[PDB]
């Protein structure tokens, strides 16, 4: 049938008109009622518009099908939105295409498959379709669907149609909720290759011998054989590093070859192993740790001091973490291991204010008996704003006294040191 | 000005002014001294910008 | 800011000549097809489009990939795409239309 | 006094000359960014808040507004609201860095759709000095 | 403060080349880049921390070399590459 | 300005476009109130609404017929609908207000917010300028012509002199609104219906005697002699600007219309005397006659008498009309959705709120030639301060540029604009704060004046005969020729004997001027006027 | 704890309550000046 | 809401659906035994307003020729019901699947 | 000459012609941050390896 | 000397010449053949060359000569 | 084959043969290719660095994050935007092209694109409509973002802020040299000068060290061998820190230090000299009553500007030049 | 010596019958092709 529908220049004869974009459906509304108004007015005389339509795909357009142009400049004369002339001839061959529909770019969709809801952003299943193509069935995660929760919570609402059936404010299958929702809104040996996909994604090597689209390479970072597929492999023309993985309760270690799922690490003995990413508990801050040591010399070492060995070959560099016995040290001038090196602290040599936020009053100075309210102390002095005068001056605070939010009886600096820090009573 | 007749060009309704500052200004030779400082200081509000447009 | 082994010196020209689409794939790491900048529930860059973290690092706290740096010491990367379309540059079109004028238009000569 | 300068007597000016007083008044709303969410004024507890900035916080009283005679100056804070963010983030108005004063006035009252609206007014006293223009 | 044409071109006329860089490259933006000595583009893969350097554009290993410009020039270098404009940075004069 | 505004213009506006296909009788204004959320609506005072960051705004109630909230109106302090107002001293005390305070402002937000008048080329006049000598045109005369009750637009009608001196060419071209190509005023005079050429040289030239003007217009006849049909002019009016037509079928009354709205609007709006039109149009070709012979004086910019004061009631006033005009297009969409009330009131309120803000002066937000800087905080470091802004002025030139012609304040501004007080810098020669004794002409209806001067003996246009008419002096009102009269100097003694006596409002300016026989009378707002 | 503009009572409200003035309308509802001791000097 | 018919395309609002049905295909569902609305579906693409369906390509092309002058959706999502489609053997699904 | 007025048009001119060029300007030294070779940045500084021992 | 024409209702298809020395406009289609004159002045114009065209068509068709 | 006219009118231009037409895109594309080496190259064109078809762009570089900085009031700037739709563009172009090419929706599609390109290349085009973004400002385009003072080149390269330096009142003072200026003490501790440790000056750094940043003559931090820099006044162990050889500490500028003084309408040479500091107790400038001559200074709220040096270098070329 | 030149050439401009003063020299400047006040001298 369809090859009987050929568009030919005698039979089919349409004309684009550009319009304002996205007033398609209602520019479309307001030409029909103005044709049907026409024809139910002139009567015998109509004007020969024989359809108006447009595409959404393609904005700011409409299409006309009428026998002459002059007849729809007539008819689209003083509709606002509307350039009558920035309009354009439609070729015969190219009007199928024009009201072919469009390829919808949702997957056909089959049980069990995977897709997205337009629980926005939230994966879901596709269980079962409706009949009639209008309703799809999607299990999704509610967490899983806690039974004992809302028992606790909400039982008003909450009623069991079977052993793994729950219904909740109005249906949860084994923790998961089902709901319907509208399809609408749902190579040769020796060459260096690397691996572009797949579990090794990133690991590069030489290849030894390729056997029914399988490559064999052997690979720098584990010095290992790995055979993958040949597409997965690109021919290569010829946590993260230093970072502090708790091993156990009692094993910290320090990173020398950081990879996606494989860790090359050494630990406080010295001995580096090859691990894996569950090997690791958790990732120590070096910032955040308050962990200090003392070197041979009594001087104190913390994070990131540059030290450097009294025995062997007198290493030099910066600590990156303390241990309760042990010392890493990164080295820019040392290569094996990534420069990071265990040694034992005892090898190696280096290279709560109660005045503040209370009012005050100075005794021995030129600003004797002024409130002031002290904002920081740096050691042994105290800088307090005074009320009276928009400057910081810095006095010691054992010479000032200090008085309670409200009021209150002055005490110099031997009770608060000595006694709790409270505010004395108004 | 107002207070002068048509084709009148005598000094005193041409601009001059005859009296200095310490005696005063008549309100005709007020109007006139205004005028000539507007247009000075617009002179110098358009003059300064062009010199730094030539200097740059 | 950060130890470089790099020999330093200073730049003493600067050729100013086109960038080939040629090298513009072969430079551009990523690929950049997703107009959403972000990715669902807004906690992650959308994956090989805009902000990707390739490109570079769109908030403190992480590291780009392909250095390994976050905010400082981050250049940055470009992505390429593919316009099957040539598209005119406005800034050569009096050079497009110059050098079509001084050429053939079927033999290009 | 050269270049049309001039000298001006400090006894005079310790004594009441060309004294002034200059006002500053800083406003706060609750405006609501999504419904069933608003801003609360209350004083920050540093408990499930990541944004603290430097001002100092025990200025503020327990509805989280410094009253009238009280001590500000830098960044310390001057109204003290936290957003709710789905704990909370600090959205308090610091002090401006460059001025200081002491507060005058705080009053709180209820804007066209009924949000909570502050605006307190700090008053300074400024003598002239030598940098001052006449 | 903002450092002017005006006040530019005078230090330039006092002949301070020194302060000009001082001011434009240490009290100002301050950025190290890399670049190749073949392709001389910023666009230069360079792991400080594992110390590797290598350029996707060019086939080269070790052509690397660092210049401290500010960071506006990069900036602007890096609009100019989205205009398909390429200033080629090179470290010696051909 | 705002009293006056609020009083006459709001209803005006109302009453242009209350037919509708519905129809609205009268508008009312309220006492400011605020409508909280959740909350009772209760008298707003100033204070209160600076304090609590309100609007200051009453709102509008208008009767529909087959009361509608349709929004709130900014109500300035001190006018005939705040509280203030009706308050003494000691009731101004007791809302905390100060005695000596002014008012003159919008309380937006709690921000207060001064409307600087605007300058602007006052309409209906005939302005005569010379060109550049690389140009051809010698002399150009523009008319602004646009309408003193509602519905107003701009019509710049421009007649141009193709041909330096010396050219060989001296033809006169009008330039038609809506027609880009320039045509001769003879095809013009013989569309409006006077055919015979000469009765177009006896309207362009009133003095036979003078033989220079016929000598110039020479080739203008000339060139016009083409022409002798009335459709055929009307046809060839209708030629340019063809947007898919029949020039012969329907479109000589779509040129007709064109010449009795387009060509002229402000002198009459009915095709029952079309001739007015054509003396209109003489009187332009004589004085751009006369001015090209060098015997008139060029036309000035300058001059205040031909600039106008446009005052926050004007302003208002179109802000309003576009705000009407866009929600009856909304009522009427609705209504033609619902095919089987519903008034958005904020579509007003938003609107004026967002004007008064930011300063947009646009009929919406997206334009971005809303010409900002209309509306400026009020500035209260000092009373003195305060004053002056409060009686400031601002022109719409940019602050850009370089010519100081317009800068300087002319001669013209004795007694009507400060001559010292100006802003110093880019705003210099722009920014003008007028004198104490200087007032703005708020408007009055024309319309009594017309009958008197046409009861008193003021001979109809029409019947005028300037060849068996030698002496005559030219009555215009508001710019519009409606006739002549053989005694001007008893009819001018009696005119400034009503408007002393107080029968005519004073505001009204009625200059006689012997030299050119001419008299204008003017009773347009905006116009600077001081009192001796 | 806070104080009406016009009745110039004392309110001390909560948190969580109207800070509208209970005598009158008006909820301007402005706040006494705080108990903490102040010093000021003539210089 | 405005719902496309799956059978015709043609685009009413449900409320004119549930009164009056589908003017032009209101037999066809009495035969089938089914309801207009399980024949209507609210999920459409592009609109036409068909004015002259005999002498209009556009119409024989979407297979309205027949039809009366009024507004069409080029594409209809959904199915039929199975008793509509034993009843129409020549039919054909508006939403693009035998459009290959 | 991308420092004055026409800024982006150069720009494009030279991405159109590929000019070279030499950073011996003015401008071209102070956008890439180094010392321009004007005055003490004309010239360079060395050290001498055979007065250093004499001296020491 | 580009307008539209009536016979083959193509745009820009017609070209009007006008000899003022002849005083002569001449309205020739490129695709018809359709070929018009008439009588004009030095003040003529292309777009009144179309009108008398379009008015003599209109004549002729009501058979009103 | 005759060369036809090429016009220059909007977007994509027109040639005439005469018969006026769009010339393909990909025809050109293609004429571009086909040129020989010689004939773009006395054409003005470099084979190595350029070439005509490069000129015709297939492949448009994506900014990184540092060139598209996000508000995150995340706000993404307007420029990310311009991405985002055209690759919406570009992805609704390829899947038409791929589900049936009618070639009159696609000369649209692939004008808007090329519209998208230009505005997103140059905002402003002359004789041609702006693209407008979803906010009430036009779209800011890379070309805008070079055009003047407020343009990069102008803005960031031939002048840019500033970290040292202060300004402020000028106030005349006979009691001062010529060459010596006054300065605030409150500008004097904020601006700092990073003198490196020596055994020549180590007792007078340790002095200043141990004064600490609240006292003028002090140093607000000192700067390590690895280059971390430590504050002084957030650490409460100021005193206990034993300066080392080859450290840098930022001291408060002190006495005889030359800075440079200026003013902002730098009209002539003259206009930006050195002068040796002077800490006054006040919050205005101090300078020689005849170095107002040079500076054109009138002393009426005149604001001028103090750039301290922060190297060795600077100081010797400032007090030398 | 470019920019001494051009600083010691803009100064006086600054600092300030036949077109003179900053008019003259930025005529001067310029190409000029149209002169305001064309002027000649013969001896
Ligand atoms: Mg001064
Ligand atoms: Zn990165
Ligand atoms: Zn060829
Ligand atoms: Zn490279
Ligand atoms: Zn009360
Ligand atoms: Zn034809």
């Amino acid at each position: 049938p369809q090859r009987f529908l050929l568009p030919s220049v005698d039979t089919a004869t349409i004309w684009g008109v550009r319009c304002r974009p996205g007033k398609e459906k209602e520019l479309i509304r307001k030409l029909l009622k103005k044709k049907f108004n026409l024809d139910r007015a002139m009567g015998k005389k109509k004007l020969k518009i024989l359809s108006i339509f447009q595409r959404d795909n393609y904005t700011g357009r409409i299409y006309i099908e009428a026998p002459k142009q002059s007849v729809i400049e007539k008819f689209c004369n003083g509709v606002p939105d509307i350039y009558i002339s920035q309009k354009l001839l439609i070729p015969v061959q190219e009007l199928p295409l024009l009201l072919k529909p469009n390829k919808s770019d949702d997957v056909a969709l089959e049980e069990g498959s995977y897709v997205r809801i337009k629980y926005k952003g939230d994966l879901a299943m596709v269980d079962q379709i409706s009949e009639n193509n209008l309703e799809v069935m999607l299990k999704i995660v509610p967490q899983l669907f806690n039974p004992t929760m809302a028992l606790r919570l909400d039982q008003a609402n909450l009623y069991k149609r079977d052993d793994r059936h729950f219904t909740y404010k109005n249906d949860y299958i084994d923790g998961y909720l089902y709901k319907s929702f509208r399809i609408q809104h749902v190579f040769e040996p020796g060459d260096h290759v690397t691996v572009i996909n797949g579990e090794h994604q990133g690991d590069a090597g030489l290849v030894l011998m390729v056997e029914q689209g399988q490559v064999t390479f052997m690979s720098t970072q584990t010095s290992r054989e790995v055979t993958i597929t040949a597409n997965n492999l690109s021919k290569s023309i010829d946590y993260a590093l230093h970072d502090i993985v708790e091993l156990s309760a009692k094993n910290v270690a320090c990173i020398i070859q950081a990879g996606h799922d494989i860790f090359k690490v050494i630990d406080e003995t010295g001995k580096v192993s090859t691990i894996t990413k569950g090997s690791i508990l958790s990732k120590i801050n070096t910032a955040r740790a308050r962990v200090s040591s003392v070197d041979a010399n009594g001087n104190e070492i913390k994070i990131g001091d540059t030290i450097v060995e009294k025995v062997g070959s007198r290493r030099e560099g910066q600590v990156l973490y303390i241990q309760t016995q042990q010392i890493f040290v990164v080295s820019k001038k040392i290569v094996e291991n990534a420069g990071v090196f265990v040694v034992n602290p005892s090898n190696v040599e280096a290279v709560r204010e109660v005045a503040l936020g209370k009012t005050v009053r100075i005794r021995s100075a030129g600003y004797k008996g002024q409130l002031g309210i002290v904002k920081d102390v740096n050691g042994d002095k105290a800088t307090v704003e005074l009320h009276s005068k928009n400057k910081h001056i810095t006095i010691d605070k054992h010479k000032l006294t200090y008085y309670n939010r409200e009021g209150g009886e002055g005490i110099t600096y031997d009770e608060l040191v000595n006694r709790r820090g409270r505010v004395p009573q108004a | 000005l107002p207070h002068f007749s048509k084709d009148d060009y005598s000094p005193e309704s041409k601009g001059f002014v005859e009296n200095s500052y310490l005696r005063g200004l008549t309100p005709q030779e007020f109007f006139f001294h205004a005028m000539g400082g507007r247009e000075g200081l617009i002179d110098t509000a358009v003059k300064t910008a062009e010199t730094g447009y030539i200097q740059r | 800011q950060q130890y470089s082994s790099a020999p330093l010196r200073t730049v003493k020209e600067v050729q100013f000549g086109l960038f080939s689409p040629e090298e513009v794939r072969a430079i551009s790491v990523a690929k950049i097809r997703f107009p959403e900048t972000m990715d669902e529930t807004q906690t992650r860059a959308k994956i090989g489009g805009l902000n990707d973290p390739r490109l570079g690092s769109i908030d403190r706290n992480l590291k780009c990939q392909t250095c390994q740096e976050g905010m400082n010491e981050c250049p940055g990367h470009f992505g390429h795409i593919d316009l099957a379309k040539p598209v005119f540059h406005v800034g050569f079109i009096a050079k497009i239309k110059k050098v079509c004028e001084c050429v053939c238009m079927h033999c290009g000569k | 006094n050269q270049e049309d300068s001039m000298i001006m007597n400090q006894s005079s000016i310790d004594r009441g000359l060309f004294r002034s007083l200059f006002f500053r008044s800083y406003m706060d709303q609750e405006k609501k960014y999504g419904m069933s969410i608003t801003e609360t004024f209350e004083k920050p507890q540093r408990t499930n808040t990541l944004r603290m900035k430097h001002g100092t916080y025990d200025k503020l009283d327990d509805d989280g507004l410094i009253a009238p005679g009280v001590r500000v100056s830098g960044e310390d804070v001057i109204i003290g609201k936290t957003t709710p963010i789905s704990s909370k983030r600090d959205a308090s108005t610091p002090l401006r860095s460059t001025e200081n004063g002491i507060v005058d006035q705080v009053l709180v009252t209820t804007n066209q759709d009924g949000l909570k609206f502050v605006k307190v007014r700090v008053r300074t006293t400024k003598i002239p000095q030598i940098g001052d223009k006449f | 403060l903002r450092f002017g044409e005006m006040e530019r071109d005078c230090m330039i006329a006092h002949g301070a080349a020194s302060f000009l860089k001082e001011r434009l490259m240490e009290a100002s933006d301050a950025f190290r880049v890399h670049i190749c000595g073949i392709c001389g583009l910023m666009t230069v893969i360079a792991k400080l921390n594992h110390n590797q350097f290598e350029c996707k554009g060019c086939d080269n290993k070790i052509d690397i070399y660092q210049i401290h410009i500010p960071y506006a020039a990069k900036l602007l270098f890096q609009e100019l590459m989205a205009m398909n404009i390429t200033p080629r940075l090179y470290t010696d004069r051909s | 300005s705002f009293n006056q505004f609020v009083d006459y213009t709001l209803q005006d506006i109302i009453c242009e476009d209350s037919t509708l296909i519905i129809s609205f009788g009268k508008i009312y204004v309220t006492k400011p109130m605020v409508n909280e959320s959740d909350g009772v609506t209760h008298a707003l005072y100033p204070q209160e609404a600076r304090l609590r960051n309100l609007t200051y705004s009453s709102g509008l109630f208008v009767d529909v017929k087959k009361k509608v909230f349709i929004g709130r109106l900014p109500i300035m302090l001190r006018s005939k609908n705040c509280y203030l107002s009706e308050a003494t001293e000691s009731d101004l005390y007791k809302l905390k207000e100060c005695p000596f305070d002014m008012g003159g402002y919008f309380i937006i937000n709690g921000s207060e917010k001064v409307l600087i008048a605007q300058e602007r080329s006052a309409g209906n006049i005939v302005q005569v300028f010379k060109k550049a000598a690389p140009s051809p045109i010698s002399h150009v005369a523009e008319i602004r012509s646009a309408l003193e009750k509602g519905s107003r637009f701009i019509s710049t009608l421009q007649v141009k002199l193709y041909g330096r001196e010396g050219s060989s060419a001296r033809t006169i071209k009008a330039t038609l609104p809506y027609i880009k190509q320039d045509i001769p005023i003879v095809i013009i005079f013989r569309a409006l219906g006077i055919i015979p050429d000469g009765e177009i040289l006896e309207h362009i030239c009133y003095d036979v005697n003078d033989w220079q003007m016929l000598e110039m217009l020479k080739p203008c006849v000339e060139d016009g002699f083409v022409i002798q049909d009335r459709e055929t002019a009307l046809d060839f009016i209708g030629r340019r600007g063809t947007a898919l037509g029949i020039k012969k079928e329907k479109r000589i009354q779509y040129a007709k219309d064109i010449l009795q709205k387009e060509f002229l609007p402000h002198i009459t709006q009915l095709e029952g005397f079309e001739s007015r039109k054509a003396f209109f149009l003489g009187y332009m070709i004589n004085r751009l006659l006369l001015c090209a012979l060098d015997r008139k004086d060029q036309d000035d910019r300058d001059h205040f008498g031909k600039k106008r004061l446009d005052l926050a009631g004007p302003l208002l006033a179109q802000l309003f009309k576009t705000l009407f005009k866009k929600l009856t297009k909304d009522i009427f969409r609705y209504m033609q959705r619902t095919v089987e009330l519903a008034i958005n009131a904020k579509t007003i309120t938003s609107g004026l709120k967002y004007a008064l803000a930011t300063g947009n002066w646009g009929e919406q937000k997206k334009a971005m030639s809303s010409r900002a800087g209309v509306s400026q905080v009020l500035n209260r470091y000092t009373y003195s301060s305060t004053l002056s802004h409060l009686r400031r002025t601002n022109t719409p030139i940019g602050r850009d540029g370089k010519l100081a012609k317009p800068r300087q304040l002319h001669n013209t501004h004795w007694g009507l604009v400060c001559p010292a007080e100006t802003p110093e810098g880019q705003a210099c020669g722009l920014v003008k704060n007028l004198s104490l004794m200087s007032c703005i002409s708020v408007g009055t209806d024309p319309m009594p004046i017309i009958t008197f001067l046409s009861e008193w003996g003021m001979e109809p246009l029409e019947d005028y005969v300037p060849h068996q008419s030698p002496d005559a002096t030219r009555v215009f009102v508001n710019g519009v020729w409606h006739g002549v009269h053989r005694n001007p100097a008893r009819l001018m003694e009696t005119l400034r004997t009503l408007r002393r006596k107080g029968d005519i409002n004073p505001e009204v300016s009625m200059i006689r001027d012997i030299r050119e026989k001419e008299l204008k009378i003017f009773t347009d707002a905006g116009r600077v006027y001081r009192p001796l | 704890k806070y104080i009406c503009a016009e009745c110039s009572s004392k309110l001390s409200l909560s948190r969580t309550d109207a800070v509208r003035c209970k005598d009158c309308g008006h909820r301007i509802l402005l706040k006494a000046r705080t108990k903490r001791l102040v010093q000021f000097e003539a210089r | 809401s405005e719902r496309a018919c799956m059978l015709c395309g043609i685009v009413q609002t449900t409320n004119e659906f549930n009164r009056d049905g589908c003017p032009n295909c209101q037999g066809i569902f009495e035969e089938a035994g089914v309801s207009t609305m399980e024949c209507t579906s609210p999920s459409f693409e592009g609109l036409v307003g068909m004015c002259k369906p005999t002498k209009s390509w556009v119409a024989k092309w979407l297979s309205v020729d027949h039809s009366i002058a009024g507004m069409y959706a080029i594409k209809v999502d959904g199915r039929l019901p199975a008793e509509v489609v034993e009843l129409l053997p020549h039919y054909k699904p508006r939403d693009g699947s035998q459009v290959e | 000459r991308c420092s004055f007025e026409e800024t982006v048009e150069i720009l494009f001119e030279a991405g159109a012609s590929a000019e070279l060029d030499d950073c011996r300007g003015v401008s071209e030294n102070v956008i890439l941050g180094q010392m321009a070779p004007i005055g003490t940045g004309a010239f360079d500084v060395m050290i001498d390896e055979e007065s250093l021992v004499k001296y020491m | 000397t580009k307008f539209n024409c009536l016979f083959c209702n193509h745009e820009k298809s017609v070209s009007c010449t006008l000899d003022k020395k002849n005083s002569i406009g001449t309205l020739s289609c490129k695709i018809c053949g359709q070929s018009f004159q008439t009588r004009i002045n030095s003040l003529s114009q292309p777009v009144d060359v179309y009108s008398d065209w379009f008015d003599a068509v209109e004549e002729v068709n009501s058979g009103r000569g | 084959n005759t060369q036809p006219t090429i016009r220059k009118d909007g977007l994509k231009l027109v040639g005439s043969w005469p018969e006026l037409r769009v010339l393909s895109t990909e025809e050109i594309l293609n004429i571009f290719k086909h040129i020989s080496v010689k004939d773009f190259t006395s054409l003005g064109f470099n084979e190595v660095f350029s070439r005509p078809e490069w000129m015709i762009l297939t492949c448009l570089p994506v900014p990184p994050p540092p060139v598209r900085p996000s508000i995150s009031f995340r706000g993404e700037d307007d420029l990310t935007f311009k991405l985002a739709d055209i690759l919406k563009a570009n992805i609704s172009l390829e899947t038409l092209e791929h589900n049936g090419a009618p070639h009159h929706a696609i000369e649209e599609a692939e004008s808007l694109l090329q519209f998208h390109v230009a505005t997103y290349m140059d905002n402003d085009i002359a004789g041609q409509p702006q693209a407008l973004q979803k906010s009430g400002r036009p779209v800011k385009s890379i070309r805008a973002r070079l055009k003047g003072k407020e343009g990069r080149i102008r803005g960031n390269l031939m002048g840019k802020r500033v970290d040292f330096s202060a300004r402020t009142v000028i106030s005349g003072d006979p009691n001062l040299e010529l060459d010596q200026v006054g300065v605030p003490k409150s500008i004097a501790k904020t601006l700092t000068y990073p003198e490196v440790v020596t055994p020549y000056n180590i007792d007078r750094l340790t002095q200043l060290v141990r004064n600490g940043p609240n006292e003028h003559p002090g140093a607000k931090y000192v700067i390590r061998d690895s280059g971390d820099r430590i504050d002084l006044r957030y650490s409460k162990r100021a005193g206990d820190i034993q300066l080392q050889y080859g450290w840098k500490v930022e001291r408060h500028i002190m006495d005889n230090d030359p800075v440079l003084f200026n003013r902002q309408p730098s009209l002539h040479k003259m206009s930006m000299m050195a002068h040796r500091v002077k800490v006054i107790p006040y919050s205005t400038f101090r300078l020689n009553l005849s170095v107002t001559s040079p500076y054109n200074a009138d002393f009426d709220g005149d604001e001028m500007n103090l750039h301290v040096p922060q190297s060795e270098e600077t100081r010797a070329e400032l007090s030398q030049l | 010596v470019g920019v001494l030149a051009a600083q010691s050439i803009g100064e006086p401009a600054t600092q300030m019958k036949v077109t003179s003063g900053v008019p003259r020299l930025k005529e001067i400047l310029n190409v000029a092709k149209n002169m305001k006040t064309p002027s000649l001298t013969v001896y």
